[PDB]
């Protein structure tokens, strides 16, 4: 491997982008306005630093307003946001100013510092969760902003990949951003800079190690505003200087001398425990695992291998849609009589072993980023899912309980398969061609569940109590699947075997056109 | 004397091609001087403003695209990518092989009198002369490689010209070797064109006036050479860092979002660099090392050292006659031969931070040698090529022998033999999938492309398997979801192995597969290009009125006859009397069933 | 006709009433060759090895045409692909000589096809303590109670062919002096109830149970308990609740129980009731889905010796008791995608001597395995194959055989 945090600051400290959002927050400082301006093709935005206002409050994210956040998660753990930052961002009318001189803009930096930071972070969490991305990219750089989030707010943000847009630069010396509550939770890369270089943490548990030890420092400084102006300064003509970077006595070891080497540009020295503990938790930021890159092309072998599971199933298919009683091969799986089926469950384990072991390898982000982008991918994971989904759902009705109704799209789909249909969310338009005959699969995966809960639904009408107003509810909750049925058989968007004569479709809307015909409802 | 071993250039032909190169400043446009059996052409350099940045250009960096047709081999060979050069230094060198200049003549007459050609030249138009090499690379050297036509570039302190895709163009092609260029500890001439042209278009004209040694009399303005300095290495220090960020696979998110931010020139090193110092003489031979040290090698080290950089950096311009005078009495050292460079680059005064960049650039490319040691070892098993001789000589074979093209055997069946060649077609799409992934992200040496070994195997598999992968595509009606095969459904390794075979048996004629193609020839996406995509054409043709379509069907019938004489398909097989082929013709009306031309192949 | 009579009359009497026996078999399906074996146990009084050998030598002819028979690996191993097939013209053949006497018939009881209707002969002769040494009785949609008296007074061996999804059970278990084989058969496409199971409780004598496709009934207090059952063999049964309620000792009913099969049985998520037989000795469960794990209380049994665990699939992890049984001489794990590690001290079993583990995604075998020495046979896949050669290396009398993955549609056709 090699030490990069260290890299990774140089990286972004040699961008012009640092001086000209320090120039852009010192400017709205002295003005004492937001200062919105365009250098070199890019549009600056700066909140001025505020005062007199007090930090600690949780309320949590707004549910009913003019302000929404769709993309923020609403799970148990709800995402809370600083009650002060929050009413002096609806007070000051961020929002309309923004949108009304963001028209047409193609690159937008948000800028601020110390509460203007805290602003500006919310500013651009606020235009990055939104129902549809912004057409403009966004960077929020905050100088030395207070701790605002919590732990659910920086997961779901980590989970919604937006904590790249989002940059902090604290100082070693200051305590304005490392004086807050525990429950207070860091989100996106910071940059902790001082005389001699800066390093870059991107883990917000190294980000609240890298704090605590900081904390438990005796060194400490009250003025934070001349000591950010020097930094930077001197951080700026840094690309003019070369150091002899002694470290001591230098190890004989990449990662140790990287190691090392951070750890100096830090201003701590290797005598005393701190830098002990500092160079601890730089090792324990980076985690040693197979190289990303590789292990994307390596997955194809495995691939390959999983693939005869999908061609069983594909003749399996093929040999119940050709068989005389003509059930389908979903009843004929859902119908437990021939060993066939004993081996098409075995492989639909087997591929859902594999595919939940992928799934899980990219959420723990042993991939690149574009692995999900991949037009490779996404079409192996549409072609096992159109084949495979019927299966776990007749799987999952055939040991359902009798009095469990829990059903398949109430609570029971299975993550893999979300994350499969997120992943087919950015396939290009399909073409409108008109099909000539019947697709080998049906396009809907989800289409057996809607008919169980259907079938359900008429069972439960035609076994009841008279109650007309009752049926005529019924009927109306009813008649949207019957309607999106008849526009998939018409489209010819669905296969053989919901078509055949024995097959449950044919049989539900049997049942359908009886009980029509006995009780005399129309349409 | 390994300077010579590794350069294949001595003390004389370099003091030779210094020589001409300060003659050449009295002469217009080039100057030839016949030494013994030696021929050297010197480029005048050139000292404007617009001699650097093309005022035409509209890009930050007067950077254009090349010409497919002038440059065949400057592309990608996979991707298609054409590279891009300076369009001042292209200018004029087009100016240069002008007719009216009678350089053509020259360089004809001195090919055909079997002399060794040297390219050499100072400064700017040290750099053209590195393009001129490359047209002779694409005129004589690519038409018969022989060790007489092998030519020789040599530059002084020549600015950086063509881009990443230029460098690898010309490393795939093994035509790295023939490159030496010398450049000074502090020379700043080489990181001009690093900068971005808005930050130091202002102090360009002045520094540019000093820069020249024809009119050295110039008043010196110490601010503007001081301010033109420190915006180049600012810029040459983020170009560096984003190069070394990217390299290792480092904060990939992070660079992907402030990729669009950023505006950084596109210009890499091309060739074998050598830096030049009071007492040591070092070669690289890698872009990225060479970017790294000439980066990290024109910094100061105390106070001392300040105030007096620039003037050091403006005046070493004119210091390689001490150099070259002195070439035999300095130690020569390879980097990368070496296993500890430390005491080297502390020599030239590189810090600890460039030694650790430029040791992850060296072991970068051992990295790659070892992944491609490894797809070698992979692709030389023994079942590998097992696999391909079951279904070239036991399902092919079976199915011809049945009265089916294994086509149609693949596209419709209920047998264990389909079976089987399914499964091992889905390990071979794996395995090459997996080679195409590896290529793809960089992670192979440039020259894997050029082996004869992997393209032959390359070939072999796509006209062994891409039949099958159609019936595939075709049996599950796939083509009514997402369209026609060759539209979006043909996978990119094929696409990739056809460009490259392509490219392999073109390279000795000169003309591009597309020239070929509609020089021989409605037809967007069709199939008349590649032999083993005929079965899709089949596909699309049939189920369609001959009317609405004919110029399609004809262009098939004509290439027909070519893929069957070049082997792309099978005239057993692909002509049964059960093949789709047959039945699609049959339901095509008489008059084209009298006035095709393969009657003799399908008449009984 | 006259070529297989010729060949019956060079036949010694004990193969020939064999032949006989096998050919007036039911036809036009497979039968397992344990169910064989034990029939010519249960009635020539010949015992399992000149059974066998009575096999092999009849093995020759086209009477009992083989199959593939992977079984020659070893000796220790069951019975899978194995079934034996012969020609209906042999059936008619074993049907003609001399077995049709209208009252006696003191062998050889057998019924052409099934059919809702019973032999004229035997029916009229109602009254007849006929001997039964060989009875196999096929009937579809008619009652099995049939109707007349079989008093059978020196009955051996008893055979079924049923049907249809609503049955009874005969009387004619009630009055019998003795019996050591019933069979029990059901070709249906669902399931096939079964009532008045106490009638079957009247004997104790019987040695061993086929039942398949049907549903088992609850044990009970009241049945007698079975002191000469040795084998229960159940196939695409339907267990329900029969074998998962534990207040009736199955040793007590079952003391002389040695094999237990299940098999292509699901709901079956409950194993404790069948770990509490204390005189197990050969336990297989083949293709039983939903199980999750083994009950921890085989220590129990301590006389158990194979554990074939074919199929199974969605089974976390091994039984850490496992390593806890003296005599478990083989050990067959297969087409299981769910076993992740073998126990770690599964290295301890010195039984052990031939172990199976074909298709098998294990991660990393344990080292204790480097104590197996009594190990001789291990086949595998190639994956493993490094691991299986380094215990190897210790022992070398240790024989490692690599299972190609042969790839067939005969499945689809079943
Ligand atoms: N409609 C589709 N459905 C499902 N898969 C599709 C579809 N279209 C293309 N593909 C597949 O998508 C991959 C793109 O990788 P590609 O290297 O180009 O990635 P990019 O460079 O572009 O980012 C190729 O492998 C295509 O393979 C074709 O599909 C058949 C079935 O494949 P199967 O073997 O899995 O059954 C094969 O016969 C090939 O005709």
């Amino acid at each position: 491997r090699f030490e990069t945090s260290e890299l990774q600051a140089s990286v972004m400290i040699s961008t012009p982008l640092f001086t000209d959002s320090w120039s852009s927050c010192n400017t709205a400082n002295c003005n004492g306005s937001i200062k919105i301006h365009d250098i070199a093709g890019i549009t600056y935005v700066a909140i001025p630093a505020v005062s007199m206002i007090q930090l600690g409050n949780l309320v949590g994210l707004p549910v009913t307003g003019d302000v929404l956040f769709p993309g923020l998660s609403s799970d148990e753990p709800l995402p809370m946001v600083d009650a002060a930052i929050l009413k002096l961002f609806l007070q000051l009318k961020i929002k309309e100013g923004l949108e009304l001189e963001l028209l047409g803009k193609k690159l937008v930096v948000i800028t601020g510092h110390s509460t203007g930071g805290a602003l500006a972070a919310f500013t651009a969490l606020w235009l990055l969760s939104q129902s549809s991305p912004p057409s403009f990219r966004v960077f929020c750089i905050t100088f030395g902003s207070p701790l605002l989030g919590n732990q659910s707010l920086s997961t779901s943000i980590s989970r919604s990949r937006l904590a790249h847009n989002f940059c902090h630069v604290v100082s070693i010396h200051d305590l304005v951003p490392r004086s807050s509550n525990e429950q207070f939770w860091p989100f996106g890369t910071y940059l902790f800079c001082s005389d001699k270089g800066g390093v870059c943490l991107d883990n917000a548990g190294s980000v609240r190690l890298m704090f605590n030890i900081l904390n438990t420092t005796a060194t400490q400084n009250t003025e934070e505003h001349q000591r950010y102006g020097h930094y930077v300064f001197t951080l700026s003509h840094m690309f003019l200087k070369s150091r002899s970077f002694l470290g001591g006595s230098i190890p004989d070891n990449s990662y140790q001398a990287g190691v090392a080497l951070a750890v100096e540009a830090l201003g701590f020295s290797n005598d005393d425990t701190s830098g002990v503990l500092v160079k601890e938790c730089i090792e324990t930021a980076t985690r040693i695992v197979r190289a990303p890159i590789l292990r994307s092309a390596e997955l194809a072998n495995e691939l390959a291998s999983v693939l005869p599971a999908r061609l069983e199933i594909q003749w399996y298919k093929d040999r119940c849609d050709a068989s005389e009683e003509q059930l389908g091969y979903y009843d004929f799986f859902k119908r437990y009589s021939l060993k066939r089926d004993f081996k098409v469950n075995m492989s639909r384990i087997r591929l859902a072993k594999f595919w939940d072991t992928v799934i899980k390898m990219v959420e723990t982000n042993e991939l690149p980023f574009d692995f999900h982008l991949g037009k490779k991918w996404i079409y192996a994971s549409q072609f096992y899912q159109l084949l495979a989904e019927p299966l776990d759902i007749a799987n999952f009705y055939k040991n359902r309980d009798i009095k469990t109704g829990g059903h398949y799209l109430e609570g029971n789909r299975p993550k893999r398969y979300e994350v499969i249909d997120k992943w087919q969310k950015g396939v290009k338009v399909p073409e409108e061609c008109v099909r000539s005959r019947y697709a080998s699969t049906t396009q809907d995966t989800c289409f057996w569940a809607k008919l169980e809960q259907a079938k359900e639904w008429l069972d439960e009408a035609r076994k009841e109590s008279s109650d007309p107003q009752r049926r005529s509810l019924l009927r109306e909750k009813i008649v949207p699947f019957e309607s999106y049925a008849n526009t998939l058989v018409t489209k010819k968007e669905v296969s053989l075997d919901v078509k055949a004569k024995n097959s449950s479709y044919s049989v539900w809307e049997a049942n359908l056109k009886e009980f029509k015909c006995k009780m005399g409802y129309e349409n | 004397m390994a300077f010579e071993a590794l350069t294949g250039i001595n003390g004389d032909l370099i003091t030779r091609s210094w020589s001409a190169s300060k003659q050449a400043y009295l002469t217009e446009r080039y100057h030839k001087e016949e030494a013994g059996a030696v021929v050297i052409f010197a480029f005048q350099p050139s000292f404007s403003e617009k001699d650097f940045f093309d005022p035409d250009n509209k890009s930050s960096f007067g950077e254009i695209k090349l010409n497919r047709v002038q440059f065949p081999c400057m592309r990608k060979i996979g991707k298609g990518d054409v590279a891009t050069v300076n369009e001042a230094f292209l200018k004029n060198l087009e100016a240069i092989i002008d007719p009216r200049t009678s350089f053509q003549a020259s360089v004809e007459m001195a090919v055909r009198s079997r002399k060794q050609i040297v390219f050499t030249g100072h400064s700017s138009g040290g750099a053209t002369a590195i393009l001129a090499t490359v047209w002779y690379l694409e005129k004589y050297f690519i038409r018969n490689p022989n060790v007489y036509l092998e030519p020789r570039c040599v530059t002084f302190g020549a600015p950086l010209v063509g881009d990443s895709i230029f460098s690898h163009a010309l490393g795939r092609e093994k035509w790295s070797r023939f490159f030496v260029n010398f450049v000074s500890r502090f020379d700043i001439v080489p990181r001009i064109m690093l900068a971005r042209k808005a930050s130091v278009e202002e102090t360009l004209p002045h520094v540019l006036a000093q820069l020249d040694p024809r009119k050295s009399s110039v008043q010196e303005s110490e601010q503007r050479i001081t301010e033109f300095y420190t915006r180049v290495m600012r810029d040459t220090s983020t170009v560096a860092n984003q190069a070394v960020c990217e390299l290792t696979g480092s904060a990939e998110a992070f660079l992907e979002t402030l990729s669009s931010f950023l505006e950084l020139s596109p210009y890499r090193p091309a060739g074998t660099f050598v830096f030049s110092t009071e007492k040591r003489l070092v070669a690289v031979n890698n872009s990225d090392a060479i970017l790294q040290m000439l980066f990290y090698t024109s910094q100061a080290s105390d106070e001392q050292e300040w105030s007096l950089i620039p003037f050091r950096s403006i005046r070493d311009h004119h210091s390689y006659e001490e150099l070259v005078q002195s070439m035999g009495k300095k130690l020569f050292n390879h980097l990368d031969g070496e296993n500890s460079i430390e005491s080297t680059l502390n020599d030239l005064g590189v810090s600890t931070r460039g030694r650790q960049y430029v040791q992850a650039a060296l072991e970068e490319e051992k990295k790659r040698v070892e992944n491609q040691k490894k797809i070698i070892q992979v692709i030389e098993q023994e079942r590998f090529l097992k696999k391909l001789a079951w279904i070239e000589d036991e399902y092919k074979p079976k199915c011809q022998a049945h009265k089916n093209g294994y086509y149609d055997s693949f596209k419709v069946s209920n047998e264990e033999n389909d079976f089987k060649a399914n499964v091992k077609r889905a390990e071979l799409a794996g395995v090459f999938d997996e080679v195409l992934g590896l290529m793809k992200k960089c992670q192979l040496p440039d020259e894997f492309e050029g082996d004869i070994d992997w393209i032959k195997l390359a070939t072999r598999y796509r006209r062994l398997v891409e039949p099958l992968d159609i019936a595939n595509y075709h049996r599950h009606l796939k083509n009514e979801d997402t369209g026609p095969y060759m539209k979006r459904g043909r996978p990119t390794r094929y696409i990739y192995a056809q460009r490259g075979y392509e490219h392999y048996i073109l390279k000795p004629n000169g003309m591009i597969a597309e020239d070929v193609f509609w020089n021989k020839v409605t037809l967007k996406n069709s199939g008349s290009e590649c032999g083993s995509c005929f079965w899709a054409e089949v596909e699309e043709l049939k189920g369609k009125p001959y009317e609405e379509v004919e110029v399609r069907v004809k262009t098939l019938e004509g290439m027909l006859g070519e893929w069957i004489t070049d082997g792309e398909v099978d005239d057993k097989e692909i002509f049964l009397e059960g093949s789709t082929f047959r039945k699609w013709w049959i339901t095509l009306p008489k008059n084209h069933k009298s006035h095709s031309p393969l009657r003799d192949y399908m008449m009984d | 006709f006259a070529h297989m009579e010729e060949s019956l009359e060079n036949l010694d009497p004990k193969i020939r009433d064999c032949f006989l026996d096998m050919g007036a078999f039911p036809e036009d399906k497979k039968i397992p060759l344990d169910l064989l074996t034990s029939v010519w146990v249960e009635r020539h009084d010949i015992d399992e090895e000149t059974a066998f050998s009575f096999v092999l030598r009849l093995a020759d002819k086209n009477l009992l045409t083989i199959v593939n028979n992977p079984r020659f690996g070893d000796v220790h191993i069951g019975y899978y692909d194995v079934f034996v097939t012969q020609h209906d013209v042999l059936r008619d053949l074993a049907l003609h000589m001399s077995n049709r006497v209208d009252v006696n018939r003191r062998e050889r009881l057998l019924m052409p096809k099934t059919e809702p209707v019973l032999p004229r002969e035997w029916e009229k002769n109602k009254d007849e303590p006929f001997d039964a040494k060989i009875v196999s009785l096929h009937t579809g949609e008619m009652d099995e109670m049939n109707w007349f008296d079989m008093d059978l007074p020196k009955a051996e061996v008893l055979i079924l062919n049923f049907s249809s999804d609503n049955y009874v059970l005969p009387p004619f278990i009630g009055k019998m002096s003795r019996l050591r084989v019933l069979v029990i058969i059901n070709n249906g496409m669902s399931p096939a109830r079964l009532h008045g199971f106490s009638i079957f409780a009247n004997l104790a004598k019987l040695r061993s149970l086929w039942l398949k496709r049907v549903h088992v009934p609850e044990l009970t207090s009241c049945t007698i308990p079975l002191k000469n059952l040795h084998k229960i063999h159940l196939i695409f049964c339907k267990v329900k609740n029969s074998f998962v309620q534990t207040s009736f000792d199955i040793s007590k009913i079952f003391p002389s129980l040695s094999d237990l099969t299940i098999d292509h049985c699901d709901d079956l998520l409950e194993l404790k009731s069948i770990f509490g037989i204390t005189s197990l000795n050969s336990l297989s469960i083949t293709n039983c889905p939903r199980i999750l794990e083994l009950p921890k209380n085989l220590s129990n049994v301590q006389s158990l010796e194979r554990l074939r665990l074919y199929a199974c699939p969605e089974l976390i992890s091994l039984p850490v008791e496992v390593c806890e049984l003296p005599c478990l001489k083989y050990v067959d794990i297969s087409q299981c995608v769910s076993l992740v590690s073998l126990p770690e001290k599964f290295g301890k079993l010195g039984s052990l001597e031939k172990i199976d583990m074909r298709e098998c995604s294990l991660l990393g075998l344990p080292s204790s395995v480097a104590a197996l020495v009594s190990l001789r046979h291990v086949i595998c896949d190639e994956e493993t194959s490094s691991m299986w050669e380094m215990v190897k290396k210790v022992v070398p009398e240790l024989c490692i055989e690599v299972a190609k993955k042969c790839f067939t549609v005969d499945w689809l056709d079943d």
